[PDB]
DNA sequence: GCCGCCCTGGAGAATCCCGGTGCCGAGGCCGCTCAATTGGTCGTAGACAGCTCTAGCAACCGCTTAAACGCACGTACGCGCTGTCCCCCGCGTTTTAACCGCCAAGGGGATTACTTCCTAGTCTCCAGGCACGTGTCAGATATATACATCC
C-alpha cells in the first residue's frame, strides 16, 4: 500500500523535544520533565489558533485570501500582546 | 484516487466497499481513463518481448502505479527523489542484467540526471506530459541511448478535453522553437528558407488538437511534422470485462490459499 | 705519486616595505513633487459672569453596640532530616529532514489612473417618544363580631 493520504495530521509533532527545550533554555529552565512538552504543545497550539483566528478575521474583513503581516500585527495587538519590527 | 477519500467512494458505489482484493484492481483500472489504455497496453507488451519505462510528473502516481502492479502482480522496479543513491544503482543495474524478471521500470521524470542507462528497455510510456519538453526528450533518451538493439516505441498518454491539452500546444510551441533556432543553425536552401520559415511558423500558429498498440514502423521538414498527430483512442471497457477468467482464478487461489497459511 | 675527506667564502633566491591604481560604502548634489506654509475670512467653542440649590468639610457633641484587641492554651501544620527509587540528563551513534538552490505556470494582490452613481451628510420642519408628576384602582393585610365548644 504506497498510496497515502497527501495531508498531514502531526504537525504540532514538528514542535519538537530538543526546540522546548531551548525554548525552556531561554526561560532560565535547568531541569525539565517528560511530561512538560505535550503540555507545551498544547499552550502553543491553544495561543496559535487564538492569534490566528482573529487574523483570518481580519483578512477576510477585507476580502482577501492572504494573510498579510499586518493582520498578524492587529491580532496580537488586539488581545494586548504589541509586537514591533513589522508593523513598519 | 491523487485525491483524498476518493477510493472509499469508488469502492462503496461500485464494490459495495467490500474491497476484497479483485474490486480494488477494478477500481484502480476503471477511476481513470489513463489506466484502461495503461492495462492493454503492458498486457500487449507483456505478451510481446518487451520491456517498458514509464514515466510521471507526480510520485504520488507513481505510488499509484506501484500498487496497480503489487495487486497486478507484475515484477517492477522504481525511481524517484525519495530513493537514495544507492538503491537507485542496485534498481539500475537489477533491470539491466541479462537474468532480470523485471518488466516495468518506473521514473519521476526530473530525476537521476543524464547519467542513467536503461539499455534493456524498449518502450516508453509518458504518463504525464511536461511543460519542458527538453526533460520528455531527455526521459525518451534514457531507452533511446547509443548503440541500442531495438526499435524505441514512445506511447504518450493524454486525457481528452483536459488541461494537458495546453500543456500539449506550449511543448509543441517549444520544440518548434528548438527546431526554428537551433536545429536551423546546426554546426541554393537560402531561398527556400524564406518559405519554409513560413511554413513552420504557420504550424506554430495551428492547433495540434484539430492497429493502434503496434510496436512498429516501416526530407527533414516532412519528419518533423510527425510525432504531433493525435490518435484518438476509444475504450468502451465495462465493469466486468476485466481480470479475465485466467486473472480471476489467480486471483481467487490466492486469496484462499492465504487465509490457509493465515500470515 | 695518486685519490678521498673536512673547512670556509661569495653569489642566487625568498620576504618586508612603499607607491600607484582600482573597487565598496557613504555623503553631497540635483530633480521631481506633494504636503506644509502663508494669508485672508468667518463661525462658533469656550471663557466669563451671574443666580440657585445641594453636597462636602472641620470640629465638636451624645448614645449604642458590635467589632477589635489582648491573653491563655493547645494542637495542627510547616519544616527539617533521611531513605529510596526512578526518571531525567549526558553522551555516543545513526538517521533524517531542514535549508538552500532550482524549475514551471498561474493567480492574488498592491499600485496608478479613470469613470460613475448611490448613499450619507446637511438643512428645514414637525411630531411623538421620553421624562416627570399625579389621580385612581385592585390585591394584600389587619381586626370586629358572631357561632361551636371544654371545663
Amino acid at each position: 500500500a504506497k498510496r497515502h493520504r497527501k495531508v498531514l495530521r502531526d504537525n504540532i509533532q514538528g514542535i519538537t523535544k530538543p526546540a522546548i527545550r531551548r525554548l525552556a533554555r531561554r526561560g532560565g529552565v535547568k531541569r525539565i520533565s517528560g511530561l512538560i512538552y505535550e503540555e507545551t504543545r498544547g499552550v502553543l497550539k491553544v495561543f496559535l489558533e487564538n492569534v490566528i483566528r482573529d487574523a483570518v478575521t481580519y483578512t477576510e474583513h477585507a476580502k482577501r485570501k492572504t494573510v498579510t503581516a499586518m493582520d498578524v500585527v492587529y491580532a496580537l495587538k488586539r488581545q494586548g500582546r504589541t509586537l514591533y519590527g513589522f508593523g513598519g | 484516487y491523487l485525491f483524498d477519500n476518493a477510493e472509499e467512494r469508488v469502492l462503496q458505489k461500485f464494490g459495495d466497499g467490500k474491497m476484497t482484493r479483485e474490486n480494488v484492481l477494478r477500481g484502480l483500472i476503471m477511476s481513470s481513463g489513463k489506466m484502461v489504455l495503461l492495462d492493454q497496453l503492458l498486457t500487449r507488451l507483456k505478451k510481446d518481448g518487451h520491456r517498458v519505462l514509464i514515466f510521471s510528473q507526480m510520485v504520488r502516481m507513481l505510488d499509484i502505479l506501484g500498487d496497480y502492479l503489487s495487486i497486478k502482480g507484475i515484477n517492477f522496479q522504481r525511481l524517484d527523489g525519495t530513493v537514495p543513491s544507492a538503491q537507485r544503482r542496485i534498481s539500475i543495474d537489477h533491470f539491466n542484467s541479462p537474468d532480470s524478471n523485471d518488466f516495468v521500470f518506473l521514473l519521476s521524470t526530473r530525476a537521476g540526471g543524464l547519467g542513467i542507462n536503461l539499455m534493456t528497455a524498449d518502450t516508453v510510456v509518458i504518463f504525464d506530459s511536461d511543460w519542458n519538453p527538453q526533460a520528455d526528450l531527455q526521459a525518451m533518451a534514457r531507452a533511446h541511448r547509443i548503440g541500442q538493439k531495438n526499435h524505441v516505441m514512445v506511447y504518450r498518454l493524454v486525457s481528452k478535453d483536459t488541461v494537458e491539452e495546453e500543456v500539449l500546444e506550449r511543448a509543441r510551441k517549444k520544440m518548434i522553437l528548438e527546431y526554428a533556432i537551433i536545429s536551423l543553425g546546426v554546426t541554393k536552401k537560402n531561398e527556400p528558407n524564406a518559405g519554409e520559415l513560413s511554413a513552420i511558423l504557420k504550424f506554430g500558429a495551428g492547433n495540434m488538437f484539430t492497429d493502434v498498440l503496434n510496436h512498429a514502423e516501416d526530407l527533414g521538414g516532412e519528419e518533423f511534422l510527425k510525432q504531433f498527430e493525435v490518435t484518438d483512442y476509444k475504450a468502451d471497457i465495462d465493469w466486468d470485462d476485466i481480470i479475465p477468467e485466467e486473472e480471476l482464478k489467480k486471483l481467487q487461489d490466492e486469496e484462499q490459499k492465504r487465509k490457509d497459511e493465515e500470515y
